[PDB]
């Protein structure tokens, strides 16, 4: 989170929390219920969200769903959006944590060993990142919707 | 990674580079990164600060001076009297 | 007990770092005498050049008083 | 480590669900108690050496454990053990902070009553200077951020005996 | 300040400023004029602060101004309060700063070796600041006393 | 390093004075500009990759430089050279954003000029690579922040030449 | 002693005691009759050289047994001189020895941390260590009290 | 570490006894022995390499155990032996100058049972090369100084067994 | 580094001489002041802090080099500075013993005078709180030692200036 | 010397000489004027202790100066007892500072590569050295002699 | 650093060229002279210490070099004379391994010279060393590689005078 960071900073140099350190966590805490607003919006269109992103993926690469195509197939187009729902679902975690420890290991360290392995082609997932930014954009207030919008531009980085 | 402890490193200039600010400057500022990366330095080596007769002065002198690096900032340490003697005094040889 | 004085230019070609570096190719250091022939070729074997050398302790050749 | 927000996100994780009302309602639990938390870290650190003093008065010294004999003899182990201390109150700190035991168990009790044993520390003595210091604690802080403080405290020295 | 703290950071880690970092630099200049009346007010009443304080550390430590103490003397005091009016301008300059970087370098890195040399009793001039806090915090707002003492226990904390 | 409001209190600090009418003074004249440089620092940062480009496309390559015997020529050293152009544009955001050019001394100027020619490093070419950034940047930010983004970039050329 | 830190120099090295350092042990070890029996005459008046010094002490410096005095009272008057007690042990451990090595373990590392914790004026412990240079020195011939002379201005070094 | 001297002063110590009758005799028993002590470790030192020699002659080579499927066959191994050897005998002429073998378990024996089962080292072959140089010692160093060295070879070699 | 007696070596020693007559009288010259010397040290020692102290009071404190806008102004600057008047007591105190000044030449005087010009420290500021506790030591170790220890002082502050 | 020895270990903890440190001072420089006679008897001697010391070392080992041997020729030889006349030298050198510093740095430091390279042998020289005992230590007296001895012992030793 | 055949890579890729007739010849030049180069390293190795001795005897030692006063007077001295005298013989035997003196000044030459005139190491006497173990090596290496052996014993020399 934010407190685990400023925290494991704190105990490596053997110190108590900075003035600095100290006044994130008061402004990350006092955005606490808007943060927990984001991630209901965003939990309540998953199903929609995925589908949109999943559109916008295949008009631009149609490939990708062809002959010679990682997700070619009804069934490797299948586990194609569930990916997709899982990405959704660690964007929603990093918003209430205020920074990515839980997002990256769970999802971006590794992530290239893994897709190289399905032969999985890693720029394109990290399109189907874009995409769900854009749905889930337009479901939130421009506040909200920027705040979130740093976080789906976070995997899009590590995806990279 | 996030899934390790923190490295420290020195990038802070420190060389007291001086500038164009007030001669006898109050603030300085940033004379206050490396005093954190002398105090890891100690965290490290020996696992905890040391007391106060202890400290190896005049090794930090230098390295916050700028006239030597980490590397040999490190290695002041490590030769240095109190490390001997906590650490390779009282241990079997190859306990040490 | 004798100190050099070194000047060097450590250069990385494709290692690549993002920032802030610059102290970390070009530096002067203090460094004792019994270790500078081991830094002196740590440095030339990772491309970099010794600008200078300055003993900034010792005295030239002194028979007795050197030591360690 | 973890703190209560990680703690929750992790076990969330695992299932690979998405965050839903009992989540939530955790989440909002912690949040609602955290000005709260900071306050009271801000009067601990700023009291950490009275109530070190204060602790090791009621608790330590003026014993058999600081004369020739015990284990706080010499300047050398009155130095440590009040060292020790220092380190308890600065993690239960953290602890409190961050509404999570699991920093206590990662990096101070693990191997500790082992260490304890190996070295000689009079262990039940180690436990009252724990509970002296939440007595200290519990008066500066107040009202507010007494029973939250003092929990963590508790978790250190159960985790000893 | 909390600016120079958070760009520090930023260098260091050799990149832009976080949302956190953002979101704390405009919460914090949203204070400002808040924090320069705080300033104002205290800067207003200086005198009146810094003697009674003196005369409050004065009655729980008596001998600091007795024969074998490092106060004792019409001049041994008079450099005493000046200390403690020193220390009341760094709390001011720390209040519209936002944090202690100026508070620092000026006035505790080297203290203890300062006045260790002087052989001042350290603890004693912790309890100073203290009585300032007293005094100061009963010419201020609720609100605004908090936000001003936090800085006075910092300078507390530190002589430790 | 300091900025704009440090610059200040280290100033009178030295004199051991309370903030006065002219600091004060200052000190307002940063934070009225301040939401300004904000607004453009996000400008910058977004368009970064593009800048880079732009200015790299008006006064590097197309040229010997990039051409065997040329500077930046080998992916290495065109590498190294793109890097140290993100480093300039980064710092010269830092600066603005302090209003405050001493970050550019400390951790960019100092002994860069040296290693410059060190290394062989083409020092009026880096300066019409500075230059050609403030250019993009000027336009990309607006009348608003055009002139307090560009002095930052005109005090790094001048740092080498 | 002087043969714990002979032989500590020597397996540092890891080679057999030199020339040099197997002579100051036989210095040692004919001064080390003269020096038992110092230690012995010291041991003799311990009760009168604390008690003379416990005045000494409180004249020079009565601000220790006042108000706000770490010594004030009767037993914390009764304290003060036991540890003053403590070290005149400990400084016939030291003249014994012919090194003062268990001395330093026994007695001042550790001893600023312990004192400050009790609020205790360092200066002042340091000020009654002189004076039972003085009552012991008193009490010894002109050479054994050179001999002696040593290990208090020792004490009263480290505690500086 | 301790020696003689030590070792009364922390028996004491713990006590917080200052020193009595009956340890000033103790103490006297070690220095009246002193020079002797002396006079013996430069024998030792400075014939050292022959009292190994001498040794490994008479108790470990011309045997199984330099031969191929013995413990100090190779050079390597030869070396090694020869190695603990020396520190066998500097290590005894330490504890004969201090008066206590405490040096002899803090940095000698301490696990070396075990080690030496785990490598295979033949433990029953290493005391008799203890033994040998005890026989050595005692001829080199004279009347004056024979049982008081020989000791420290004996703490050694019922450390193994 | 190197004493009287090691310098009488090493200066014959280059040129293959024995010691002969001139170098017997130079070494006895130095054994026959050899007492004095230790005394000096253990008051100079003993009494560190004290000697510090009045120097700093006769020759730097009460000042503008206290006020704002002076090098020992902030805890800081005055504890470095009260540090740096250590080390010179410490080392003229090693000089003193030794004999010989080289000491100071190697581990002091090198490259000081620049460091102080590029951090600013004030240098006849420094040399009158040099002899300003040449002064203090003079009267506390008495004519024995008063003109033996006060050289290294002058041989300190002459290679400031 | 002592002084080298000791006071490096004072300025390496940043501190003034121990009282121990100072007594073996005064015990060492005590012990001067003797130190310097055993010195000058061995000076005043030096060709007869080289000669007779050439003479006894081509008895115990011969082979050196045969067909097949370091030393076998005039030249090979003369080398020969310049370097037993250079060790006697140090021998001496290192009396009066009572301790070995000065002779390490002149002469047993990288001293098994000169030999091993030269391929002389270098077992055999420590008996050159030892030799060089018997004859200067027939020209002391007892007590002085034993202190002489210490010296040639260490040679002997190092050589191994 | 780099070989035969990247060197003449090089020259090409800082032109854009292609490796032209040209090119070919030169590294058949190389490859025709390989198998000679080979054994000559085999023979120089493998008598290392004997042409280190015979240099030093020829070029340096039963002299004032050796005397007090000298150089390489002290073990110590004389150690890091041969030492240095390894790595020419040990480079040297790189660079014509290698056919391309660039190793001898990245990894020797660089700084060397003003090295050996801040110790006081004679230059003009190193040479005769080094030109020493150049005829040594001539003898030892026959026809076949004499000339190429030469060479960068010649590179080296000239490159510190
Ligand atoms: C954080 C502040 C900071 C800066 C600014 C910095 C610059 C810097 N530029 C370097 C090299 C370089 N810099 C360039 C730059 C250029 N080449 C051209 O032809 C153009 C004129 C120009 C780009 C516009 C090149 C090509 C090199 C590589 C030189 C080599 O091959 O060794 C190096 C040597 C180490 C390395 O190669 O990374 C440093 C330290 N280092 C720092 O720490
Ligand atoms: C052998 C090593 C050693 C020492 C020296 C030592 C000292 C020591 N001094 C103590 C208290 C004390 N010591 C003093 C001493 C003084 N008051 C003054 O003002 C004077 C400066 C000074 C007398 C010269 C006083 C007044 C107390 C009581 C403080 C309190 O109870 O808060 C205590 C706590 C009481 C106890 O439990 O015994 C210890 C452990 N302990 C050790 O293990
Ligand atoms: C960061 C988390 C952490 C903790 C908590 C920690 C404890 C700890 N306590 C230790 C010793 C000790 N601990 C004590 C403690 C006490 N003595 C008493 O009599 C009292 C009952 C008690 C104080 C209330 C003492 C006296 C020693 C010294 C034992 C010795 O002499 O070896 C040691 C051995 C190393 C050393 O001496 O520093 C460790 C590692 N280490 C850690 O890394
Ligand atoms: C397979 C690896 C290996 C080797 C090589 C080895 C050699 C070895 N040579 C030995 C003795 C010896 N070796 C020699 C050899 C020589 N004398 C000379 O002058 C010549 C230079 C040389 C013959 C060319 C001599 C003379 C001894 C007897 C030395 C003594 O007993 O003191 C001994 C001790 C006697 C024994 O117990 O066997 C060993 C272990 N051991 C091993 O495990
Ligand atoms: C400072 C105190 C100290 C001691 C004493 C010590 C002993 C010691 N002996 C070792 C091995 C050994 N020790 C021996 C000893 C012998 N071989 C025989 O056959 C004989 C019976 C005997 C000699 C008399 C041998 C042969 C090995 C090598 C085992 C292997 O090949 O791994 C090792 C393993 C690491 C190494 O190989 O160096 C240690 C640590 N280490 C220490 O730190
Ligand atoms: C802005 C950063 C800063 C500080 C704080 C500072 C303090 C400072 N305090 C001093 C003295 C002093 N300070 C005190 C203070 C106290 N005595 C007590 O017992 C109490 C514990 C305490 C009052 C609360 C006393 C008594 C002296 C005189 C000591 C002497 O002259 O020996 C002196 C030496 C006198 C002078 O030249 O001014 C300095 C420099 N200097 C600085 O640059
Ligand atoms: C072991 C030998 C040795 C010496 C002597 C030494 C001196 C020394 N003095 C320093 C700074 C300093 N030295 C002073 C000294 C003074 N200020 C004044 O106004 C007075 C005139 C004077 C005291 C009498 C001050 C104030 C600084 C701090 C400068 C800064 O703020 O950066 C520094 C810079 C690093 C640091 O701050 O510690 C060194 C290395 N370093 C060494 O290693
Ligand atoms: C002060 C420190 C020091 C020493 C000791 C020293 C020794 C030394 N001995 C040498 C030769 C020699 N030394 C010897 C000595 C011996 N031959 C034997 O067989 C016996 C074992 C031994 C006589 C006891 C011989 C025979 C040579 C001639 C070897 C040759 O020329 O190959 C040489 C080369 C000749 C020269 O240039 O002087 C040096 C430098 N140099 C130093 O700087
Ligand atoms: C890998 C490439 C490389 C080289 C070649 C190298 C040379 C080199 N020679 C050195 C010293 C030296 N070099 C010599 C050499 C000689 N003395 C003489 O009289 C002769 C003329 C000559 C031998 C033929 C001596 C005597 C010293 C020691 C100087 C001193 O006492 O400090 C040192 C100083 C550090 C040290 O003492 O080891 C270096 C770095 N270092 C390197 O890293």
């Amino acid at each position: 989170s934010v407190l685990t960071k400023a925290i494991v900073n704190a105990d490596a140099e053997a110190r108590y929390l900075s003035p600095g350190e100290l006044d994130r966590i008061k402004s990350f805490v006092a955005s606490g219920e808007r943060r927990l607003r984001i991630a209901q919006t965003l939990t309540e269109a998953r199903e929609r969200i995925v589908k949109q992103a999943g559109d916008q993926l295949f008009q631009i690469r149609p490939d990708v769903v062809s002959p010679g195509g990682n997700a070619y197939g009804e069934k490797m187009t299948a586990l194609c959006l569930r990916d997709l729902d899982y990405y959704l679902r660690l964007v929603t975690y990093g918003i209430v944590a205020g920074d990515v420890t839980p997002i990256e290991e769970i999802g971006i360290i590794g992530v290239k060993e893994m897709y190289n392995s399905l032969q999985t082609p890693i720029p394109a997932v990290a399109e189907g990142v874009r995409a769900m930014k854009n749905v889930a954009t337009s479901l939130l207030s421009g506040d909200d919707a920027a705040e979130a919008g740093f976080y789906f531009d976070y995997l899009v980085g590590a995806m990279q | 990674t996030t899934l390790g402890p923190k490295i420290f490193k020195l990038t802070q200039n420190v060389g007291f580079r001086s500038k164009g600010m007030v001669q006898n400057a109050g603030v300085v500022t940033v004379e206050g990164s490396v005093q954190a990366l002398i105090t890891a330095a100690y965290q490290q080596i020996f696992g905890r600060q040391l007391y106060q007769g202890q400290r190896l002065k005049v090794a930090e002198i230098k390295l916050e001076n700028g006239e030597t690096t980490v590397k040999e900032f490190v290695r002041a340490l490590g030769r240095s009297e109190i490390f001997r003697k906590l650490y390779w005094e009282p241990f079997y040889v190859c306990k040490a | 007990s004798r100190y050099f004085k070194v000047t060097a230019c450590i250069p990385s070609l494709k290692r690549v770092r993002t920032g802030r570096e610059l102290q970390n190719t070009f530096f002067t250091k203090l460094v004792p005498y019994e270790n500078w022939f081991t830094e002196q070729q740590r440095i030339q074997k990772a491309g970099g050049k010794v600008l200078s050398v300055k003993l900034f302790t010792g005295v030239q050749g002194a028979n007795t008083g050197v030591g360690a | 480590m973890q703190d209560a927000i990680t703690a929750v996100i992790n076990n969330y994780d695992v299932q690979g669900k998405y965050l839903d009302g009992a989540a939530l309602d955790k989440l909002k639990a912690y949040f609602t108690t955290g000005a709260v938390r900071v306050r009271a870290a801000a009067v601990i650190s700023s009291n950490a050496t009275t109530i070190i003093k204060e602790a090791a008065a009621k608790a330590l010294i003026y014993s058999d454990l600081t004369r020739p004999g015990g284990n706080m003899y010499t300047t050398r182990r009155y130095a440590a053990c009040i060292r020790d201390m220092d380190y308890f109150l600065r993690y239960a700190t953290y602890a409190m902070l961050a509404g999570d035991p699991s920093i206590l168990d990662e990096r101070v009790l693990n191997g500790l009553k082992e260490t304890y044993n190996s070295l000689g520390v009079p262990i039940a003595a180690t436990v009252g200077g724990i509970q002296a210091m939440k007595e200290v604690v519990g008066g500066l802080v107040g009202p507010d951020a007494a029973k939250e403080a003092s929990i963590y405290f508790d978790y250190l020295s159960s985790g000893l005996s």
